[PDB]
């Protein structure tokens, strides 16, 4: 996995090295590197327009207007990540970060999407945002996933990126943070995956020059040697103590 | 002349995500099967 710290345009060394891996994994790789590098035309990909929110929108419709948004941007199986992301950047500097996305209108990734879900849903005060981080095990390899919770008029939800559809978004109907948290257990057991970590962050202010970083961690609870009944009061204890402006 | 540049890597870009998806599924369902 590469990241690219070079901007827009991509310079040289790290477009190529793109093509790099991208001739590698495919079995036919190289045969249609050729095909798209040279090439004297492609076609222009349709420039999705970012949504706004409207007085005819629900709460579930503008949400499901920014995860239609993310998935028309595609999630990026190019091995080469455009955007930048520094978790412990000032939540400032990450929204700027999220208007390049807007304005480029590239791949995303999982973390990419939790900051745009963010950007997008500033300017929504009902809505609450936090960060849901995952450590899962899969065949003696250990994984990491990060979604967009959401909390809004007594529902629990998320947004996402994922290359599988039951690991991204979540509509606004689980009563519980628990009842949310299980839901992706159980969607990862569809994969195999057994769930090591879970890791719930803080509300992510709705000021946009706010220049703290985000929190991802406030909350990790080892999810592999416990019952689901002490998960769920432990999600729960922590749940409230974010709905009373404690924590 | 720089944004022309921007425009082809954004075609090339989208054009190579559409081979990699198409591949992860072949690669998933064979895996599957
Ligand atoms: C957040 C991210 O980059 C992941 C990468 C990953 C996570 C878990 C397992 C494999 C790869 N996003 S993801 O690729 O969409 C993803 C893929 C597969 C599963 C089972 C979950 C998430
Ligand atoms: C083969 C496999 O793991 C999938 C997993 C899955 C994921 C989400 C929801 C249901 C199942 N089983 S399968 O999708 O039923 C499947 C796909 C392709 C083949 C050849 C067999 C089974």
């Amino acid at each position: 996995f590469h990241v690219n710290k070079s901007g827009f345009p991509i310079d040289s060394h790290t477009w190529e090295r793109m093509w790099m891996h991208v001739a590698k994994v495919h079995p036919k790789g190289g045969e249609m590197v050729g095909a798209i590098r040279n090439a004297a035309f492609l076609a222009k990909p349709s420039i999705p327009q970012v949504p706004n929110y409207r007085l005819s929108m629900t709460i579930p419709d503008w949400l499901q207007a920014i995860q239609n948004y993310m998935k028309t941007l595609q999630y990026n199986h190019t091995g080469t990540q455009f955007f930048e992301i520094r978790k412990m950047r000032p939540l400032s500097g990450l929204m700027e970060t999220a208007k390049e996305m807007t304005r480029e209108s590239l791949p995303i990734k999982c973390l990419e999407a939790v900051i745009l879900g963010i950007y997008l849903t500033n300017g929504q005060p009902s809505i609450e945002r936090f960060p849901i981080s995952f450590k899962t095990y899969f065949s003696g390899n250990y994984f990491h996933h990060v979604v967009l919770g959401i909390y809004c008029n007594g529902r629990y939800g998320s947004l996402g990126m994922s290359r599988r559809a039951e690991l991204m978004d979540k509509p606004l109907t689980f009563r519980t943070l628990s009842d949310l948290i299980f839901d992706f257990e159980d969607s990862y057991k569809k994969y195999l995956h057994t769930v090591k970590k879970v890791k719930i962050g803080l509300y992510v202010p709705h000021e946009p020059h706010s220049f703290q970083p985000i929190e991802w961690k406030q909350l990790v609870l080892n999810v592999s040697k416990m019952l689901r009944a002490d998960i769920r009061k432990e999600l729960e204890k922590y749940a409230r103590d974010m709905r009373m402006k404690i924590l | 002349a720089q944004q022309e540049l921007k425009q082809r890597q954004r075609a090339e870009i989208y054009a190579l995500n559409r081979v990699m998806t198409e591949l992860e599924q072949q690669q998933f369902d064979e895996f599957c099967k």
